RNA sequence: UGUAAAUUUAACUGUUAGUCCAAAGAGGAACAGCUCUUUGGACACUAGGAAAAAACCUUGUAGAGAGAGUAAAAAAUUUAAC
RNA sequence: AACUGAACUCCUCACACCCAAUUGGACCAAUCUAUCACCCUAUAGAAGAACUAAUGUUAGUAUAAGUAACAUGAAAACAUUC
RNA sequence: UCUUACUUUUAACCAGUGAAAUUGACCUGCCCGUGAAGAGGCGGGCAUAACACAGCAAGACGAGAAGACCCUAUGGAGCUUU
RNA sequence: CUCGAUGUUGGAUCAGGACAUCCCGAUGGUGCAGCCGCUAUUAAAGGUUCGUUUGUUCAACGAUUAAAGUCCUACGUGAUCUGAGUUCAGACCGGAGUAAUCCAGGUCGGUUUCUAUCUACUUUCAAAUUCCUCCCUGUACGAAAGGACAAGAGAAAUAAGGCCUACUUCACAAAGCGCCUUCCCCCGUAAAUGAUAUCAUCUCAACUUAGUAUUAUACCCACACCCACCCAAGAACAGGGUUUGU
């Protein structure tokens, strides 16, 4: 039974899950785009969110000090966190990463993610686009709702 | 082994399959099996069952006539046999004798 | 339930085995011709 | 435990050839719009993310040799940049990535 | 030959007015059933002795603390229903059972998610689609028309209700926690042997009984908490408190109905019947039903006297 | 077996014998060694016998053929178009007389089970039995438990 | 598969499709016997009273 | 008397760890599907019957038949006034 | 009062053609040799002369089974770092 | 008493690789009866569209070792001895 | 039958069945006043305790209980466990033997394999039993002592099925030591009327009553949106939700 049980197990236990998901969430703070195992991102995008949140308290909050030092295994990307990604965030309120399945890995044919943090210099991922608003089917609704909307005035 | 013992098994089923087919023929006649048998060999009719079974199948109107003279001669049988000797014998029960 | 102990027909607890009408008629059908042997023997 | 008879090719046929024991066709293939190469309605196409991953790590390549060594992480935002542009006015006080190619036009600079 | 699914093709654009087209139909069919009694009503006749009426279908909140005035706590279970309505009526003569029965249904789901057959079924009725459907014996005379809404002042404080749903399902578990076998010690020698079965059958018999008791799935199945009080009714939010705890996790429907113990046969004379109409009803209930017994929220702390 | 061979219904060729009985052989063939010890009952065959054997059966020619061989053969061939083929090594002469005369006398349909062991077209002269052959008729054709002009 | 050609009804009533398709009544195997209520007046009269009660016979 | 075997001569092998049934007995407990002798039968060869069935009953000599007459062959019973 | 019912008996045709150990007899596959034969044989003489079974020997391939079981710390520019 | 919760391993699913004992043939039900005396396979009944995956250990007198106990063999061997 | 192996005591685990019934139900008799008993008929749905010594089955003893039933199931059950005993190889004591060695003796120690091919089975869905307290009542009964039954009320235990408000182990939840629910019948006999047998007679006489359930009802019940995501659903599969698909 693991009803409402919210996180994974992974690794060798509680400490090594944690140091698994931290060494990802430096490569993805260093990189801003990283691929590894769908589950593993999953898992990992909840802390690379609320570091963000922690990183918006500013580099003098002491507890937003002793986060990110413990979260960033390379100290030369804790003021890259309060300078240059929690700034970017400054007019959101959350979603500042995006997650998309990539075809499965050669080797042993595990399910991939990618994840990114949006806003970042690379090259643009080729992220779905929903039908163009011109096709038959959207059209029609386009006159439906024309036509609902003239009514309602009336 | 079980092709060479079938043989008895085939002519004992097929002899059941007669009488059983006969023993419906005689029925929608209103006669049982045993009567229609036995009493077409008082009449010296050596018919076997073989050739009554394909009677009763292909030849209804003849075989209608072999079950009313087996139950006639059953019933020249009863009035005999209720008799004390006076009655002469039946005109069916009359035996064609041979030397 | 019901079982007969050992061997069904040997021993001295055995299944018991009953005369029927036709095998009376049966027996007393050959003492008929046996005793019209005795008769044909006599002279 | 061990088997007390073989199990016959009926019999293994049976189990082995079972629906449940079979590939199932899948459904959800769809072309790419853009390359024209396969792809799963949910999955990224694998050729255009091939050609993302080829050109990101061209850069990752160039911001390494402009950073020369371990823990050199900028504390700003940079831009990259293809031959014959220059930096515009939002692109003042970043580092600048330079590329040695024509810019690729699925790559629009913002 | 490829699968779809409602918004597959919609543009940027269309998605938030498709949802805000369907939302505000369904909130519309749900406005226009508030009037049964205007609409054309079936007979309402008086109860009778033998008569069976109309359950409810509702969806199980959580669990509460009251006190009695004799000073004992009893823990209570709030069931809400959420958009109950009567969605068809089946003839004691073509029903294949000695009753006539009456189908309610509970909770609005997405349009998106449910069979052709069963969105035209609902078309046709003029209601949102629900998520769980149940079957109500009835007697005749407590036929009530498809599209009636039920409300928690069916039920009134002091009444006895059954209350069924599905356990809590605990997947493929062992005899120990299925079926509350011992196992075996722990040490003084058991050799990976603590929490099995042990012997399941006799030797002499060659085989296992039909209905043996085996590891294997369980909960997730019907059943039904008979002989429950029904302590209160907040008419407001249309919620039912009933004595104890009912079967399933929160969140999930229940089907609630007249107890059918034989101690409470024939309680049903002062009961709503066939069913409660909040537009018939004269007087305005209060907010709040009480049994006599509970001790309510502002009543004076209770004194021994 | 019987289920492990085929079967057929017993049959003729052409309803021979109705009008007229035509014999169904139509040729033999035989290969007789001159100097082959297996031949030795045929070369006999040959020298006094065919010859009367052929002035019976004007109807089936017959071929002849002396070469090197160590099993002579028959083969005999029916108007049906059935070809069947009969070793006669170290056969005897009154063998290879009985051999042959038994060819004559056969139709050239299989030899293989015969599934009833008589044969007609017309099996029923007063009509074939149905449910309804000893059943009485009713006033009406009325069915049992039928309410007639209500 | 013979069973599935055997109709069995409790009472009188038999379906409608039922019985367009009935051929034939078979006779009952055991003939039922008379009550003594419905014997005729002539078949009591025929039937020979055998003995002779007392006439001063409370009965 | 009805029958066709018999002894002798020559030359060998295998069998010499036995079962039930009826009958006369012994041992045991007038137990054993028990043990030991005797007379006979059957079995260890066929087929039919006794529910299935080595040992009870019917029956044996060999093939084909889409004939026929038979053999053994089915369990009967129902009760206390004065 | 009969009928059913065997490999018993009759019927048409045919006949050496239903016991372990053992014993007598009639044939015979293939091989080699003598002489024949010459699309595969004949008369003889010979012999490593015939395999549904020895927890047989060797080889092949199944079954159990695609089962038990086995393996590579993480990201990345493959430099590097954690 | 009287068990419960969690972690790791195993586990189950996907991908790669891929053993072993075992195996007369199997189209491999339940009850009572029978029987070389404890039946999936016989008699009488009942049951019965087809085929996976996961569990279980009541039966297949389950697998493994030509019982080591016991007796037998004019079969061995170690030891002791008037 | 089995020695080319059908694993041998007691215990654990899970129990299937018989009734010749230990407790609970219904009755006849009594040297049955009552309270307790004894005996027999009927009843197998339900139940039938924890401990000290002993390897024990038993037995004794302590404390309880409405009662601590008798048996069968390969003296049920080791491919589920246990290994104290018994019954290998070491050793000691008493006894026997010239010795080797031995004993129904005692005593210490002494390896319990198996990855499940087949059969079978893996929610017989849902009516409950019992003790005690109060009351009846210090009543019926009885010289006294003693002391009920029926009805009624309440409170518990066990069993079955669920649940998490609080407590507790715990903490998006799983749990008990916690809480909630739990509903029909039992045929042995006792009596009328009334023939054979003009009284009588409860009747394998016709018949009437105690005296009976089609066990009641309850639960379950509409389905190619379904690529994908989430889940109180779940091994896989399946199932629920997505009007919660940036
Ligand atoms: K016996
Ligand atoms: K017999
Ligand atoms: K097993
Ligand atoms: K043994
Ligand atoms: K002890
Ligand atoms: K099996
Ligand atoms: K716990
Ligand atoms: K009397
Ligand atoms: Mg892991
Ligand atoms: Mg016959
Ligand atoms: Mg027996
Ligand atoms: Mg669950
Ligand atoms: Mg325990
Ligand atoms: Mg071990
Ligand atoms: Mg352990
Ligand atoms: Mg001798
Ligand atoms: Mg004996
Ligand atoms: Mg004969
Ligand atoms: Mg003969
Ligand atoms: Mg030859
Ligand atoms: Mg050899
Ligand atoms: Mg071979
Ligand atoms: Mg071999
Ligand atoms: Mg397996
Ligand atoms: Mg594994
Ligand atoms: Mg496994
Ligand atoms: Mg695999
Ligand atoms: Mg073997
Ligand atoms: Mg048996
Ligand atoms: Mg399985
Ligand atoms: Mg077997
Ligand atoms: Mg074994
Ligand atoms: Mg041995
Ligand atoms: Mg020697
Ligand atoms: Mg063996
Ligand atoms: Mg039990
Ligand atoms: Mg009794
Ligand atoms: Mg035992
Ligand atoms: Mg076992
Ligand atoms: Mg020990
Ligand atoms: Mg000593
Ligand atoms: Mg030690
Ligand atoms: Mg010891
Ligand atoms: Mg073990
Ligand atoms: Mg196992
Ligand atoms: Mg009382
Ligand atoms: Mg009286
Ligand atoms: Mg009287
Ligand atoms: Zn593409």
């Amino acid at each position: 039974i693991s009803h409402g049980r919210v996180f994974r197990r992974m690794g060798l236990g509680p400490e090594s899950r944690i140091h698994l998901l931290r060494n990802l969430l430096t490569g993805l703070v260093r990189h801003e785009r990283i691929e590894a195992p769908w589950a593993r991102v999953d898992e990992m995008r909840g802390y690379a969110e609320k570091l963000i949140d922690y990183g918006k308290l500013g580099d003098t909050n002491e507890r937003a000090m002793r986060m990110a030092d413990f979260w960033l295994t390379e100290k030369d990307l804790i003021p890259k966190l309060f300078q240059v990604l929690a700034p970017r965030y400054k007019d959101q309120t959350g979603g500042y990463t995006r997650m998309l399945q990539i075809p499965n890995r050669s080797l042993d044919r595990a399910k991939m993610a990618v994840i990114e943090y949006k806003g970042n210099c690379l090259p643009p991922l080729p992220l779905p686009r929903r039908d163009s608003h011109l096709t038959l089917l959207n059209q029609l609704l386009q006159g439906l709702r024309q036509d609902l909307r003239q009514s309602q005035e009336a | 082994v079980k092709c060479t013992k079938a043989r008895y098994l085939k002519k004992k089923n097929m002899r059941t399959l007669w009488i059983n087919r006969i023993t419906a023929a005689s029925q929608e006649h209103g006669l049982k099996y045993p009567a229609l048998i036995g009493n077409l060999v008082k009449c010296q009719v050596e018919l076997n069952r073989k050739v009554l079974a394909d009677l009763a199948i292909y030849e209804p109107k003849t075989f209608k006539s072999l079950a009313a003279l087996a139950s006639r001669r059953r019933h020249e049988g009863f009035a005999a046999a209720l008799g004390d000797g006076k009655e002469p014998e039946g005109i069916f029960s009359r035996v064609v004798q041979y030397h | 339930r019901g079982r007969i102990p050992g061997r069904q027909w040997i021993g001295k607890h055995r299944r018991p085995r009953f005369v029927s009408l036709r095998a009376k008629q049966n027996m007393i059908r050959r003492l008929e011709i046996e005793a019209e042997n005795h008769y044909w023997l006599s002279m | 435990a061990a088997p007390k008879n073989r199990r016959t090719i009926e019999v293994n046929r049976c189990r082995r050839r079972n629906p449940q024991k079979l590939i199932k066709v899948k459904n959800n293939i769809d072309v790419c719009p853009e390359c024209g190469h396969l792809k799963q309605k949910h999955v990224l196409c694998a050729y255009c993310y091939e050609k993302v991953c080829k050109e990101t790590a061209e850069i990752r390549r160039q911001i390494g040799k402009q950073e020369g060594g371990p823990f050199k992480a900028p504390t700003i935002e940079t831009v990259v940049l293809y031959t014959g542009e220059t930096p515009s006015e939002q692109d003042q006080g970043k580092r600048i990535i330079e590329r040695d190619r024509k810019r690729p036009s699925w790559f629009t600079q913002n | 030959k490829s699968g779809t699914w409602w918004d597959e093709h919609l543009s940027e654009e269309n998605v938030p007015f498709i949802k805000q087209l369907v939302s505000d139909e369904d909130k519309a069919q749900l406005a226009s059933k508030l009037c049964p009694l205007k609409d054309e009503p079936w007979p309402i006749h008086p109860w009778e002795p033998g008569s069976f009426r109309v359950g409810l279908i509702a969806l199980k909140l959580g669990m509460m603390p009251l006190w009695t005035k004799d000073g004992q706590k009893h823990v209570v279970t709030l069931l809400q229903v959420q958009d109950c309505h009567v969605l068809k009526y089946t003839s004691k003569e073509n029903c294949n059972g000695k009753m006539a029965t009456l189908s309610v249904g509970g909770k609005t789901v997405s349009r998106f998610r449910k069979a052709t057959s069963i969105l035209e079924f609902y078309r046709e009725l003029g209601l949102p689609p629900k998520q769980t459907v149940k079957i109500f014996n009835i007697t005749d005379n407590a036929a009530i028309k498809p599209g009636t809404p039920l409300y928690a002042a069916h039920f009134r404080p002091g009444q006895y209700v059954d209350v069924t749903a599905k356990t809590i399902g605990k997947g493929f578990q062992g005899v120990m926690k299925r079926w509350g076998f011992k196992g075996q010690p722990a040490t003084h020698g058991q050799t990976k042997t603590h929490r099995r079965p042990g012997a399941v059958a006799t030797g002499d018999i060659g085989r296992v009984w039909p209905g043996t008791k085996m590891p294997g799935k369980m909960g997730n199945i019907y059943r039904t908490e008979y002989g429950l009080k029904v302590w209160r009714i907040n008419t407001k939010h249309n919620i039912i408190y009933v004595n104890g705890s009912v079967p399933g996790h929160k969140n999930c429907l229940v089907k609630v109905k007249d107890s059918k113990l034989p101690a409470y046969k024939d309680l049903g004379k002062n009961l709503p019947f066939p069913t409660y109409f909040p537009d018939g009803d004269e007087e305005e209930l209060p907010e709040d039903l009480y049994d006599e017994n509970v001790c309510q929220p502002g009543a004076p702390s209770i004194t021994f006297a | 077996t019987a289920r492990g061979t085929p079967s057929r219904f017993l049959a003729s060729v052409l309803h021979n014998g109705l009008g007229r009985y035509v014999q169904q052989l139509q040729r033999l063939s035989f290969s007789v060694s001159r100097d082959g010890a297996s031949s030795r009952g045929a070369r006999e065959f040959v020298e006094r016998e065919v010859i009367d054997f052929a002035r019976r059966n004007p109807g089936v020619v017959i071929y002849v053929n002396s070469r090197p061989c160590c099993v002579p053969r028959v083969v005999a061939e029916y108007l049906n178009g059935a070809v069947r083929e009969e070793s006669i090594h170290c056969k005897s002469v009154e063998e290879i007389s009985t051999l042959v005369q038994k060819l004559a006398d056969q139709s050239g349909l299989d030899v293989i089970r015969i599934r009833k062991p008589f044969h007609t077209d017309n099996p029923s002269i007063q009509g074939q039995w149905h449910p309804f052959t000893n059943k009485p008729t009713t006033f009406r054709g009325l069915r049992p438990r039928e309410v007639q002009d209500p | 598969t013979m069973m599935e050609r055997l109709h069995l009804f409790p009472d009188e009533y038999i379906p409608e499709d039922i019985l367009k398709n009935l051929v034939e009544e078979l006779p009952q195997p055991r003939k039922i016997p008379k009550r003594l209520d419905e014997y005729t007046q002539e078949e009591i009269d025929a039937f020979p009273r055998l003995w002779t009660p007392p006439e001063d016979y409370r009965l």
